[PDB]
């Protein structure tokens, strides 16, 4: 509170000389608590996986020759050589049969 | 070399964008804003005399002939009605022929789909929306265009698969979230390709001492996450639908329509053009009422 | 129980073995030039003196 | 012509050729990666379709180079 | 101009090659007879000496090229056989571990099979070359300190089998690859929550660093001293000379405490040893007992508070919620 | 106190700055004018990372952070409590570890050694110069220096590492790991080859210098000597924090982009 | 080391320093006209 | 002549024709890389037709 | 002049040629990395059109 005639602080019914202001560590900062603490004000628990009861199997050109997980974007954005880009996938396949051979 | 740095979070985290000046400045300076056409406020009360219309419908005259030179000077080029109509019928839909214009369907879509994009999606675009010169640059084709390659490929985040989370949320592990060290590195390719299509590094949309943390991490990675729903809504409902009506040359080689991603509205920016306002000025492509307090006619 | 968990132990067991080894180590370190040399008499740090060793040599 | 007895000329040619080779491929180079004097590209324009660095420039409404700091 | 800093050897002194201390040679024998390099003289020791091969040696060499032409060709084949791709891309090209679907049950030969194959027989190798390591220590009556310490490394490298085996898949090995293993190592520290703050991987970076620091140090005193006989450390063991002297005081008057030209090396072995062993035991923890370091950091008081950059309304929690990464599609959706 | 043969040792000269008054043992400590400079600025730092704690939220150790002022402070000394103290204990480091690495060579001048302990140490001076120093400079900030806490430096460690989205892919940083990686086998190496040889089989004799040679070259076919692996060690060990301070100080400065693009040059040879 | 040779070596030391700073007066003057900076 | 004397004939040789090997192969690979003058790709176009620097 | 009894005329010579060096190279490096001395690229402007800083 602050006394109406003097504008003076007030603490605990007693004035004060000076310009209050509230105490606190550097840059407002707070000692972490419970990590289970460290959920409040953070979106909820994400949903399951969203997993395929089945699995089709891809043909030969839809299929990666190269199993790296993370080769699409620390080589292939910036790669773009024709024949090294070709050699991406398996190429389509037949059988001697359906060729009338 | 000059580093231009910007703090994007609290001094000593390590939280900063660095950019080379010399670069910076000849990209800031080859971007060319098309000057805004001057406004057409004073047509007269009468009917609408357009005869194939379905989207225009809400707007004056005098504002739909400057809304259509804004779209030729922002798709095809200024003047230049022979990309989308034909100059002798400009309400048909055909060739004279008898093949349909599938440049004008394609932008009837696309008229509905900015509308869209404007309207329902506020949460990304807040106040700065999108014309058609954020995606098309003055070209037909955009950046950014991508078609169906394989199983993994990351872009499918955007067309219909759904979460990426693989963080647990307590200290012991569980059956609540099994995710494998390889589904990590999914994650982290798609998250290098967003900040590669942002031009911005991790710390832009994270605090990398832990990543599952929105509390910890800027208010950027928040609309981050609405451009993922907003793009997934465009991908599955505007673009890839227009499968049948694209020319054989348009599809990829699975045959499907192309579809978009980040970079096709950004092209390696935090802000599509800087942050450029263009579309206030621009009512018929409004999803809304007003846009700043500026009300829309009607 | 809830606060203890198996990290926590596990540094808590490596932390003593570390302790151990500084100490063997450091009773190593003394094997030569001991005891100090002080106008009080001899001293001798912790850990103590360690016994003398001796080496093995071929005969000639 | 006693500078010669104060310095062997056999270490100074060295250091004569090399800091002179240095400098011109740093010159060359510079003007290599300039934009008006990129002459393997665009050599053949003339002077006056040459690129020229802006002049005093005028500022900019609601966009920035930089994002928000 | 300079004091001669011991750095390089200007004067090389030949005679006949060393045969070498009489061994035990009814397994294995020595090949060679001993060369000399120049080049190689001037920084250390000048002879290319014979090499002995034995039993554990020659199935660990069968074994371990065994690995190596698996990993070649599985890199090999996944860039269509290119030689040309397969030198340009190298560094990017892996043999990937199993699916993660498979669990530890064995795989496809095209999806994991050849991996599994591949780390068995370098597995195999590893410790037939540690039976070559001891066998060599103990032919030449030898303390059998080097076979412990290659013990410690192999510890740190058997982890990344029974990590995965602990969690319960093979999907979570290392590729062999130049930079998909880096890949693996950044993906590793995600998904488990900033291993930074894995006590056990603190550990081990500071006997890491702790080994630079006395490599250096040890390295630099006796440089220092070479000019008094101080690279003849065995002599100065069991003679103590002035060099090791003048070695103890350097540091007791510099640091207030000394070692000694013995146990200097007890120092520095182990060192290196815990690198290695506290670091299994950080990946061993890590999946099987805590899940998110991070979040284990914050239970023990570990991480240090900052301003929020970021505050959430009541609906945006419900929003922002995400969802765990389930399988990628098998169609091609028309829309 | 003294070793047993410390006292004849202990004599006068070698000093770089001071004569006599300056040319005393406190305890087993020697002090000379870089002693005194040592402890002088080793006091005035402590003291400030104390108050720097006592300002902050907690007094725990691992959360204790000073950090360094924000990037809108140019290269300006910032304001105390808004990371200036952070300059200042930066500024008092600095002094102590150039006094310890000059009292580290008045100690060797004085025991007959040659200059090699200083120049080692010089190298991790120079990695952490470069830290806070050389690349805030070039980057134009003091805010691009590390924070002063045992978790949140690494922090800001595992923060500029993500600013190039991936790390792993610069390669002086691949170099000076190798070297690191490199120096840590060597130590074990030569450290259980001394052991061996000093503590052999039970009941045989203490080995020779032969034998360590004869070792090496039947395990691997190439024996290093006995000054070849000091040095060896030596280089090894400088070279990774050199080639640290390489790493560090392309990022930002030279390279702004993510480190994997950087190999473009690889993939774009005529070949 | 004679003393005469110091102020041979003085005279042409000097008339080489004044010759460069001429020349770089020149050089200045020059630019200046170009494009001045105060 | 004199320079003979005082440079080692087989020194300066070896030097320079390592020096012109060197510079030849960058400057035939700088115009490699360049758009007007990628003759391997592009040669059989005529100076009218061959890329040139915008502006 | 005595000072070249007191400072060697060779040492003085190298280490006098080499700080000139590195000071004409640094001061022509921050004229051209500034915007209105960028010589190679505005060198044709004139007076009048070359940039000038802003009152900030
Ligand atoms: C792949 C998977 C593995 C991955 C990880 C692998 C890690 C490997 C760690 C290995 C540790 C030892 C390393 C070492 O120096 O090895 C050299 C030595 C071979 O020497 P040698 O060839 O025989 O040469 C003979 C001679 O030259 C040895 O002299 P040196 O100087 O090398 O060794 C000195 C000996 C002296 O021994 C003694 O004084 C006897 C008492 C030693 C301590 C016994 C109790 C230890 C604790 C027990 C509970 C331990 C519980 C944890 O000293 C040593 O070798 C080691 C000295 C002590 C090292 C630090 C100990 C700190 C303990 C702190 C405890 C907490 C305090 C609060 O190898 C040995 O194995 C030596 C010991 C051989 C006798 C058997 C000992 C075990 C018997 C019981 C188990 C029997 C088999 C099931
Ligand atoms: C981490 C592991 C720990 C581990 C901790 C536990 C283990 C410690 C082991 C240390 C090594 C072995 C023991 C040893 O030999 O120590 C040396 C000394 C015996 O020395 P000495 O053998 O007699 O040789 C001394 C000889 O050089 C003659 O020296 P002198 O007596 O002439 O004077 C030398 C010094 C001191 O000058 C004096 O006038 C001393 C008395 C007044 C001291 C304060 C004066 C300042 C004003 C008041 C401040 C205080 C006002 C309240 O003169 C010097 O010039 C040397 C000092 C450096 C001067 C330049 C720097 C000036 C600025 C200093 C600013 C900071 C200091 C105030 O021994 C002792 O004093 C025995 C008791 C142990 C002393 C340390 C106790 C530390 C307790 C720490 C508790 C908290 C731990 C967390
Ligand atoms: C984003 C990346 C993550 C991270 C993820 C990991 C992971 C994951 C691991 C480490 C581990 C370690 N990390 Mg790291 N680490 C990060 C940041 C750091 C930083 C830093 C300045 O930021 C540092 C200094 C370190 C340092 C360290 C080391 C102390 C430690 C490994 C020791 C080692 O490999 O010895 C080298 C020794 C070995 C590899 C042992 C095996 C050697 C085998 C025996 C050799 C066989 C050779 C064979 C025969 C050759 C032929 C093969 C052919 C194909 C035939 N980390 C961040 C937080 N770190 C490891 C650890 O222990 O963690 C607790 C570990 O597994
Ligand atoms: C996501 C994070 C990134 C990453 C980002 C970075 C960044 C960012 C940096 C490094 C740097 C380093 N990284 Mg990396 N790094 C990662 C993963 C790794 C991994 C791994 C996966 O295993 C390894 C092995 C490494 C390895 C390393 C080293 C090459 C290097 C640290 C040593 C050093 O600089 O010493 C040099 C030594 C020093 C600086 C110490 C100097 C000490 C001074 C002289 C003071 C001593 C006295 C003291 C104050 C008081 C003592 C008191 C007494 C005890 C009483 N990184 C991941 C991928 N890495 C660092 C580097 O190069 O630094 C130059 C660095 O800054
Ligand atoms: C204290 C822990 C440190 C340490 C310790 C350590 N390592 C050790 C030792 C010790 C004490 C040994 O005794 C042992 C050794 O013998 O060292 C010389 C070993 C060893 N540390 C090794 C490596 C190593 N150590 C590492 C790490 C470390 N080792 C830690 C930092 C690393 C890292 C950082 O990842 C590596 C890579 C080996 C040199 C060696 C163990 C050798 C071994 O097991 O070999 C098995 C044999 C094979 C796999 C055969 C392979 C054959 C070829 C590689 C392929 C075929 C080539 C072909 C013929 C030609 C080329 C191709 C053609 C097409 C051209
Ligand atoms: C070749 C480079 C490698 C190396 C070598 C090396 N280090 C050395 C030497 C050598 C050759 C020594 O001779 C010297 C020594 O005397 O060792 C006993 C030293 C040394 N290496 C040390 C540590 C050290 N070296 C490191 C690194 C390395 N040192 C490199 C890998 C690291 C790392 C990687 O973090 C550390 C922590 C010391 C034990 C010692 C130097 C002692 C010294 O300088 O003491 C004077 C200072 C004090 C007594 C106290 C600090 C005074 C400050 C004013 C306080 C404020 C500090 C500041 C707030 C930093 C806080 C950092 C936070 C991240 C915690
Ligand atoms: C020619 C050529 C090609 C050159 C190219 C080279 C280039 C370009 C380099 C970059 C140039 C630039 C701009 C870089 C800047 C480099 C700088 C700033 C140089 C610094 C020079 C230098 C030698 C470093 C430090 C100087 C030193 C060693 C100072 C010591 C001075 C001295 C002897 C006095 C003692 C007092 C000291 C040291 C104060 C500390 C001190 C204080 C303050 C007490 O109160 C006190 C009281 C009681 C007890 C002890 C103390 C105590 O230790
Ligand atoms: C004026 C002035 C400044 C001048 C001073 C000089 C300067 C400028 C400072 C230094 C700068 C210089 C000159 C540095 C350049 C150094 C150079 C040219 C490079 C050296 C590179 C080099 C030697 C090799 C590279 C090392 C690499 C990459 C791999 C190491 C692999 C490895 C593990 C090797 C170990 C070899 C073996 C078999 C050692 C085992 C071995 C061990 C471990 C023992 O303990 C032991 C003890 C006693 C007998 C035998 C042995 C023994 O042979
Ligand atoms: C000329 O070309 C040819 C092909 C002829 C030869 C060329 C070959 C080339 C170029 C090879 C290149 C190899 C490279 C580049 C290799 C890179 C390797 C790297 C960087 C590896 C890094 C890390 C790998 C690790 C840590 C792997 C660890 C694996 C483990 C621990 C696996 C253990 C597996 C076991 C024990 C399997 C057991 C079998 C079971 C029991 C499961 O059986 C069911
Ligand atoms: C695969 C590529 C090749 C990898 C191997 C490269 C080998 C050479 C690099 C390692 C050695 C570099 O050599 C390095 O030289 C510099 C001079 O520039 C020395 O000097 C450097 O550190 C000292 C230490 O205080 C500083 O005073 C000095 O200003 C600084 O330049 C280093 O002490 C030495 O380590
Ligand atoms: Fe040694």
């Amino acid at each position: 509170p602050v006394d109406p005639v003097t504008g003076q602080t007030i603490i605990n019914g007693e004035p004060v000389v000076g310009r209050v202001f509230i105490m606190q560590k550097t840059d407002g900062t707070v000692k972490l608590g419970k990590w289970q603490a460290q959920y409040d004000g953070e979106p909820t628990a994400p949903e399951a996986a969203n997993v395929g009861s089945s699995y089709t199997v891809p043909a030969p050109e839809h299929t990666r020759r190269m199993r790296g997980i993370m080769i699409q974007s620390t080589l292939w954005s910036i790669d773009g050589k024709r024949s090294a880009r070709e050699r991406r996938h398996y190429r389509p396949q037949t059988t001697g049969a359906a060729l009338g051979q | 070399t000059a580093t231009d740095s910007v703090q994007v979070g609290y001094r000593g985290t390590g939280m900063e964008q660095n950019y080379d000046h010399g670069d910076l400045k000849k990209q800031f300076a080859q971007v060319k804003i098309p000057t805004p056409l001057p406004p057409a406020g004073e047509s007269p009360p009468g009917p609408l005399p357009w005869q194939n219309v379905q989207v225009l419908n809400d707007i004056s005259v005098g504002e739909f002939n400057r809304t259509m030179v804004a779209m030729s000077t922002w798709v095809a080029g200024t003047g230049n009605c022979a990309y989308c109509h034909n100059i002798a019928n400009l309400a048909a839909d055909t060739l004279p022929n008898g093949k349909p214009l599938y440049t004008k369907l394609v932008a009837r879509r696309m008229l509905q789909m900015t509308r869209q994009i404007n309207g329902q999606y506020s949460q990304h675009v807040k106040n700065t929306g999108v014309t058609c010169y954020t995606c098309h640059m003055g070209k037909p084709l955009p950046n950014g265009l991508w078609f169906y390659s394989s199983q993994t490929d990351y872009l499918r985040h955007y067309l219909d698969r759904d979460g990426a989370r693989v963080v647990t949320r307590d200290v012991a592990p569980s059956n609540a979230n099994r995710s494998s060290v390889k589904q990590t590195e999914w994650t982290y390719a798609l998250m290098i390709s967003q900040s590669r299509s942002l031009g911005v590094n991790c710390t832009y949309c994270h605090n990398t001492r832990q990543f599952a943390s929105w509390k910890e991490a800027p208010p950027a990675r928040v609309t981050a996450y609405h451009g993922i729903l907003m793009l997934r809504d465009v991908n599955q409902n505007y673009l890839s639908p227009l499968q049948p009506v694209y020319p054989s040359v348009r599809l990829g080689t699975q045959g499907d329509a192309p579809k978009a991603q980040c970079v096709t509205c950004h092209n390696g920016n935090y802000k599509p053009l800087y942050g450029a306002q263009m579309v206030k000025d621009y009512p018929a492509l409004w999803g809304r009422a007003d846009w700043n307090g500026v009300p829309f006619q009607g | 129980m809830q606060y203890i968990d198996g990290a926590q132990i596990a540094l808590y067991a490596f932390w003593l073995f570390f302790f151990g080894l500084i100490i063997y180590i450091r009773r190593e370190d003394k094997r030569e030039g001991y005891p100090l040399e002080s106008p009080q008499g001899p001293r001798e740090g912790w850990p103590a003196m360690p016994e003398k060793k001796t080496y093995i040599h071929r005969p000639t | 012509h006693r500078i010669w007895l104060m310095f062997d000329p056999r270490r100074v040619m060295v250091a004569m050729v090399g800091f002179l080779a240095v400098l011109a491929l740093v010159i060359h180079f510079i003007l290599l990666s300039s934009q008006r004097y990129s002459w393997i590209e665009n050599g053949t324009l003339s002077a006056a379709q040459a690129p020229v660095g802006a002049s005093a420039p005028a500022a900019a409404a609601e966009m920035s180079p930089l994002p928000p700091g | 101009m300079l004091e001669y800093q011991n750095l390089f050897t200007r004067v090389q002194v030949r005679t006949v090659p060393e045969a070498g201390i009489e061994i035990d040679e009814s397994t294995g024998t020595r090949y060679g007879t001993g060369t000399f390099s120049y080049l190689a003289g001037k920084f250390g020791d000048a002879q290319i000496g014979p090499i002995y091969l034995g039993w554990a040696g020659v199935l660990s060499l069968i074994f371990g090229f065994m690995a190596f032409e698996i990993i070649g060709l599985n890199m090999w084949a996944s860039v269509g056989w290119d030689p040309v791709e397969f030198i340009r891309q190298l560094p990017w090209l892996a043999l990937e571990p199993p699916p993660p679907q498979y669990g530890l049950r064995v795989p496809p030969l095209a999806q994991g099979g050849w991996y599994l194959m591949a780390g068995f027989f370098l597995t195999i190798s590893i410790l037939l070359w540690w039976v070559r390591v001891y066998r060599r220590a103990r032919a030449l009556n030898m303390g059998t300190h080097l076979p412990w310490a290659f013990a410690s490394a192999i510890f740190l490298y058997s982890t990344f089998f029974f990590q995965p085996l602990l969690v319960g898949s093979w999907s979570e090995m290392v590729p062999f690859g130049i930079f998909p293993h880096l890949d693996w190592t950044s993906a590793f520290s995600i998904r488990y929550g900033n291993l930074y703050y894995n006590p056990f991987h603190a550990l081990s970076i500071a006997f890491l660093y702790g080994s630079a620091v006395l490599f250096a140090m040890h390295g630099a005193t006796i440089l220092a001293v070479a000019r008094l006989g101080g690279e003849r450390e065995i002599e100065q063991i069991t003679d103590r000379g002035t060099a090791a002297e003048r070695s103890m005081l350097f540091w007791r008057w510099t640091m207030g405490f000394n070692a000694t030209m013995e146990s200097i090396h007890r120092w520095s072995w182990w060192f290196a040893v815990l690198t290695t062993f506290s670091g299994g035991i950080g990946i061993l923890l890590t999946g099987t007992v805590v899940d998110n370091w991070y979040l284990w950091g914050v239970k023990h008081g570990l991480v240090a508070p900052y301003p929020a950059q970021n505050t959430l309304t009541e609906e945006q929690q419900q929003l922002l919620r995400g969802r765990y990464q389930g399988t990628a599609p098998d169609s091609f959706p028309s829309y | 106190a003294m070793l047993s043969f410390e006292k004849k040792y202990r004599v006068r000269g070698g000093t770089l700055i001071g004569g006599d008054l300056f040319d005393f043992w406190f305890g087993p400590f020697y002090v000379g004018f870089f002693g005194v400079t040592t402890i002088f600025f080793v006091t005035l730092g402590t003291l400030l990372c104390v108050w720097g704690a006592a300002m902050g939220p907690t007094w725990n150790l691992w959360q204790i952070s000073i950090a360094p002022p924000d990037l809108k402070y140019g290269l300006g000394l910032a304001p105390l409590r808004e990371g200036g103290l952070w300059q200042i204990i930066t500024l008092c480091a600095l002094g102590a570890f150039g006094s310890w690495a000059l009292r580290q060579a008045e100690i060797s001048r004085k025991l007959g050694m040659g200059m090699h302990i200083p120049w080692a140490y010089g190298g991790a001076v120079l990695a952490y110069a470069t830290l806070v120093v050389i690349r805030p400079m070039l980057l134009g900030a003091w805010g691009h220096g590390f924070p002063y806490g045992i978790f949140s430096h690494l922090d800001w460690v595992s923060n500029v590492g993500y600013q190039y989205l991936h790390f792993h892919y610069n390669p002086a940083h691949m170099i000076a790991v190798t070297f690191f990686f490199t120096n840590c086998l060597a130590l074990a190496m030569h450290g259980s080859l001394i052991l061996s040889v000093t503590n052999p089989k039970k009941g045989t004799p203490v080995g020779t210098s032969e034998t360590e040679n004869v070792f090496f070259r039947d395990l691997l076919g190439y024996s290093i000597g006995a000054i070849g692996i000091h040095r060896l060690g030596l280089f090894l060990a400088v070279g990774a924090a050199v080639w640290s301070a390489i790493c560090i100080v392309i990022s930002g400065p030279f390279w702004t982009k993510g480190w994997p693009e950087w190999w473009n040059w690889w993939l774009n040879l005529p070949i | 080391m004679t003393e005469d040779e110091a102020r041979r070596f003085h005279g042409y030391f000097v008339t080489g320093t004044l010759g460069y700073i001429i020349v770089a007066a020149v050089a200045h003057f020059l630019a200046w006209q170009w494009r001045p900076w105060f």
